[PDB]
RNA sequence: GCUAAACCUAGCCCCAAACCCACUCCACCUUACUACCAGACAACCUUAGCCAAACCAUUUACCCAAAUAAAGUAUAGGCGAUA
RNA sequence: GCUACCUAAGAACAGCUAAAAGAGCAAGAUUUAUAGGUAGAGGCGACAAACCUA
RNA sequence: CUGAACUCCUCACACCCAAUUGGACCAAUCUAUCACCCUAUAGAAGAACUAAUGUUAGUAUAAGUAACAUGAAAACAUUCUCCUCCGCAUAAGCCUGCGUCAGAUUAAAAUGAACUGACAAUUAACAGCCCAAUAUCUACAAUCAACCAACAAGUCAUUAUUACCCUCACUGUCAACCCAACACAGGCAUGCUCAUAAGGAAAGGUUAAAAAAAGUAAAAGGAACUCGGCACCUGUUUACCAAAAACAUCACCUCUAGCAUCACCAGUAUUAGAGGCAGUUCAGCUGUCUCUUACUUUUAACCAGUGAAAUUGACCUGCCCGUGAAGAGGCGGGCAUAACACAGCAAGACGAGACCCUAUGGAGCUUU
């Protein structure tokens, strides 16, 4: 029985776990992008919103550094997060992150996917995109819309 | 062994008079030893048996198995085969006729137990034989119907004799 | 790799040592490569139906040639001679008789003429011979390795004939089975005057630029466009 | 607890016991010998 | 527990023959629009996810040759520029990352 | 349709007839196949048990110069087996 | 070349009570490398009738 | 009236008893002579296989099951996480066994490669490999060797005369390595490092069922309920906290022996050898238990790769009662019943799994 478990089980235990996802999460903070398997990628993602909070509160605040300290393995990228990473999304509130699953990877068929930092230099990912209103449903639709709108005004 | 299925592709037809309707084209490959199961194989010979060249290599390409990625290079073999040496107009205009999967050549080899005994294991391997033929793939047989079993009972019933008498 | 010099590059890269191998034996050839001197038919020859002086005098060279090896031979009767070796070679194809066909062509004509059509039908008929055919030119090679000297000769050669090629399959995929149509043909013959049983035996067509396109084709062809790589783009 | 290990190699000792000088020096071990070449063995002795 | 006794090939056929053990027809494949390749409705094009990861490590490349070392992740943002482009005005103050290439039309400058 | 199947030689057996073998160079009884130092060690001596006696306790066989016959006779033997 | 015993010539052993040196906790009737010896009617055995390359 | 292989009827008639015997025939093979699309008459013989706890080969079943494997990202440069149990060297063993190039071969892996082909390589100072004769010499341990001590009494040495003028050969030198076991199960001498400057990777991906393994935490109680919790000297042995017994052995006792050039012993009765030697309770703590619960890891299940074995007369493999039946999936009566995966379960089938007497057989050992 495993209701309300929010968290996976991985590596070789908890603390196992908390590397693995501190590995990830190194990694994306200096690449912006990285791939790896779906469920580790979907694990790591909460840690890496959570990230961009805590450097929002700035580099003066203690207890954003030390978040900052143990979750970045590499001490450059703290610097790196403070001031590059948390001003950029200044102005959003969350979805620092896109994640999208790719396709399954040679050697043991994994489910894979694909985390990015929203922003980054890296040419864009093939995102997918929604039908184009000028298609036939959209456009009865779009007809349907204005014709509601004449109603609600008279 | 046996290489029959080669030697298929090499059957000439006697030129066909105009009423006769066109005859479909037929093309047989195969690809000799592969290193898999014919039993994991012959799955992935079945799921793509009666569906058009389009739809198969569709199925295959989104397959995770192994022989799935053997199975799909040699049907776009069999596919530029079909179109470059047989005639064929339309590389799509083909469907699987028949997809199976053959025992190979397997090698033994010396294998170990747990309690020190002696054992052979056996390395795999098999054959995948594909046939092609032009056309849209044939519809698939529809359900028996209520009318059909009727039908049928009714005749059973009519075919009835006065058994073990004059 | 199928070129040479990569099976030997190869062979270097994995210490593959061939060392060569010398016999007083060698391959005994019957035939040659290609023409000796092309012989580029004059454009507008088919409209019709000091530089010819210079011409005429190698084939008057050449033939004497010939002549020596054999003194019986009659250039004026070759006409008649390779119509008939034209016409019975094309009818090897009809029923695959190759080593017939082995005796009228050499072993250059030879892979063309059969190799397309192994798994075909062919029906071929020579109707007719609208203007009589006359020998264009005559060559001869100089002294070649083993003592081979050979003798070309082309022959213009304007016919009416029907072709009907089917696939393997039985269904036509080439020309019309009973039409006739017309065709200007120059065709070379060859023979190992040195051999002491050679003969005249077709060697090659000659096409020249100005040739009409050939008859269409049945069926429709789709010539695939560049096959690149996610990284290379498209490019018109 | 080890088990099969009896095999310590020596080349001291396995010339020693079962080498050429040791056969030829009693009449059995010559025997031995004879009985190798009789046989067509590769290896009359270590 | 040892096999009382040897499986016939009936029942065996039966077993491995059954709809549970077929392969599933997938129904969300379909066709890329940009390429043309085949994908799943659900996973990124892998023709076109491939593209961009070969343009995608060419651009690390040459980050790596101006970055010169490990440790040193620039504390500014980056922009790639690719031949006959020139810095933006919004693009100043930011390392300039350089492609020996033109920017493939996918890849658009913001 | 695969896996496979199929094959005719390599040689071998039993006789006959004839009495066989073996030092290119170099190395080889020491830890053999190891160019080159006071040796000393020297071989010879009933085959046994046992096929069988339904056990076993004396007891039966494996060679000595011509096929055949004398003859399974004389003879030996818990006078039994057997020889 | 296992093992048992033996011969030759070797080797190893921290701290702690520490008089006494001792399987005290953790220097000995200890452990261990090398070569050699004892052979089946036998050998060897702080003797389990054990072991002597199953 | 029904109801046999009895009897009749039409036809046929030598055609249902083991061993055994008698009389015919006969597959294939070889030989003589025929024959000549596969035969005949004879002669001969390695002469006929559903009955094997038989041999060899092929392929099944079990089973695509059990089981096996690669820390993370990336620019593949590098960095990060974790482990260290080691590591380096010598000896011994081994013998080219992850160097280059190539490969169609190989590991889960169509870069790697320890497999294949070709090419290359380990260089002596270290180490091994030693020495003229004849006589003669060699009482005093080691232990920081000094002081104080011992006992089991000890690895360390010459001279005389004669003889001798010559020189640096030969061999070992590589490796991811040996003996094993086939989940390191394990074994392995010495020096140095004493926690590493050297050496390494527990997770193929996922899910987070049971059962199983290990670990951690646990209310109240604290061994309750359970075969049994936890806290005449010396030496080996099975067992281990151990107890016990056995053997050994100091001491003790009797027994035999008056002597030397292979043991005893280079000893001599104060010697030598052979024998015998007759702690509970209590208090305290604990998932042992009342009475189990939670979590982690492994296993597990699913995906992908690779891929065993025991077993198997055949199988279209139900329940109840009856039948010797608590000997029935298969027989009698009755009942039940469309087909077909996967995960569990362990009632049955089915399997993994001492004692008896008998045979005119042995072998130790004990003697009446
Ligand atoms: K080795
Ligand atoms: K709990
Ligand atoms: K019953
Ligand atoms: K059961
Ligand atoms: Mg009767
Ligand atoms: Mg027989
Ligand atoms: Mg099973
Ligand atoms: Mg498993
Ligand atoms: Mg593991
Ligand atoms: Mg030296
Ligand atoms: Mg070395
Ligand atoms: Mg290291
Ligand atoms: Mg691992
Ligand atoms: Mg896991
Ligand atoms: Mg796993
Ligand atoms: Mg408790
Ligand atoms: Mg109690
Ligand atoms: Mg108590
Ligand atoms: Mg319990
Ligand atoms: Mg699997
Ligand atoms: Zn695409």
């Amino acid at each position: 029985i495993s209701h309300g478990r929010v968290f996976r089980r991985m590596g070789l235990g908890p603390e196992s776990r908390i590397h693995l996802l501190r590995n990830l999460l190194t990694g994306l903070v200096r690449h912006e992008r990285i791939e790896a398997p779906w469920a580790r990628v979907d694990e790591m993602r909460g840690y890496a919103e959570k990230l961009i909070d805590y450097g929002k509160l700035g580099d003066t605040n203690e207890r954003a550094m030390r978040m900052a300290d143990f979750w970045l393995t590499e001490k450059d990228l703290i610097p790196k997060l403070f001031q590059v990473l948390a001003p950029r999304y200044k102005d959003q509130t969350g979805g620092y992150t896109r994640m999208l699953q790719i396709p399954n990877r040679s050697l043991d068929r994994a489910k894979m996917a694909v985390i990015e930092y929203k922003g980054n230099c890296l040419p864009p990912l093939p995102l997918p995109r929604r039908d184009s209103h000028l298609t036939l449903l959209n456009q009865l639709l779009q007809g349907l819309r204005q014709d509601l709108r004449q109603s609600q005004e008279a | 062994i046996s290489r029959k299925w080669e030697k298929k592709n090499k059957i000439v037809y006697p030129p066909q008079l105009p009423g006769e309707p066109r005859r479909p084209a037929e093309i047989y490959h195969c690809r000799r030893q592969i290193k898999y199961s014919k039993d994991k194989m012959w799955y992935l010979a079945k799921l793509i048996r009666g569906m058009s060249i389009d739809q198969a290599l569709a199925q295959l390409e989104f397959n995770d198995k192994k022989g799935a990625k053997i199975i799909k290079e040699v049907l776009l073999e069999a596919q530029d085969m079909a179109v470059r040496d047989h005639n064929v107009e339309f590389r799509s205009n083909l469907y699987i006729a028949e997809s199976t999967s053959g025992r190979g050549q397997c090698l033994k080899r010396i294998r170990y137990h747990g309690r020190g005994r002696f054992g052979i294991m056996e390395k795999v391997y098999c054959h995948y034989f594909v046939k092609l033929v032009e056309g849209p793939p044939p519809p698939p047989e529809p359900p028996k119907t209520a009318v059909a079993h009727a039908k049928e009972y009714i005749q059973q019933l009519r075919s009835r004799t006065i058994v073990h008498t004059l | 790799f199928k070129t040479e010099k990569e099976f030997m590059q190869h062979a270097r890269k994995a210490g593959l040592v061939i060392p060569p191998e010398k016999s007083d034996r060698s391959i005994h050839l019957a035939c040659t490569a290609g023409i000796f001197d092309a012989y580029v038919p004059p454009e507008g020859d088919a409209r019709i139906s000091t530089e010819r002086m210079k011409k005429t005098m190698a084939s008057q060279v050449s033939i004497r040639r010939i002549k020596d090896y054999d003194a019986n031979f009659k250039i004026k009767d070759f006409p008649e001679k390779a119509k008939d070796i034209f016409i019975e070679a094309h009818l090897c194809l009809n029923n695959s008789d190759h080593d017939r066909l082995h005796t009228l062509v050499t072993e250059h004509c030879f892979p063309d003429m059969t190799w397309d059509i192994k798994y075909k039908t062919v029906r071929w008929s020579f109707v007719e011979s609208l203007e009589p055919s006359h020998v264009v030119q005559v060559r001869c090679s100089s002294m070649m390795n083993q003592g081979n000297v050979y003798g070309q000769i082309t022959v213009r050669m304007h016919t009416r004939q029907t072709l009907a090629i089917y696939d393997r399959f039985g269904r036509l995929m080439y020309g019309q089975e009973d039409v006739p149509k017309d065709v200007l043909e120059y065709v070379v013959f060859e023979k190992q005057l040195t051999n002491p049983y050679g003969s005249w035996r077709m060697h090659t067509k000659i096409v020249p630029p100005w040739a009409p396109p050939k008859q269409p084709i049945l069926k429709t062809v789709m010539i695939p466009g560049p096959q690149l790589k996610p990284e290379e783009e498209y490019e018109e | 607890k080890a088990r099969g290990n009896e095999y310590q190699p020596s080349n001291i000792k396995r010339k020693n016991k079962h080498g050429w000088v040791r056969r030829l020096s009693t009449p059995a071990g010559v025997q031995v010998i004879l009985r190798r070449m009789l046989k067509g063995r590769k290896s009359l002795s270590h | 527990a040892a096999p009382k006794n040897r499986r016939t090939i009936e029942v065996n056929r039966c077993r491995r023959r059954n709809p549970q053990k077929l392969i599933k027809v997938k129904n969300n494949i379909d066709v890329c629009p940009e390429c043309g390749h085949l994908k799943q409705k659900h996973v990124l094009c892998a023709y076109c996810y491939e593209k961009v990861c070969k343009e995608t490590a060419e651009i690390r490349r040459q980050i790596g040759k101006q970055e010169g070392g490990p440790f040193k992740a620039p504390t500014i943002e980056t922009v790639v520029l690719y031949t006959g482009e020139t810095p933006s005005e919004q693009d100043q103050g930011k390392r300039i990352i350089e492609r020996d290439r033109k920017r493939p039309s996918w890849f658009t400058q913001n």
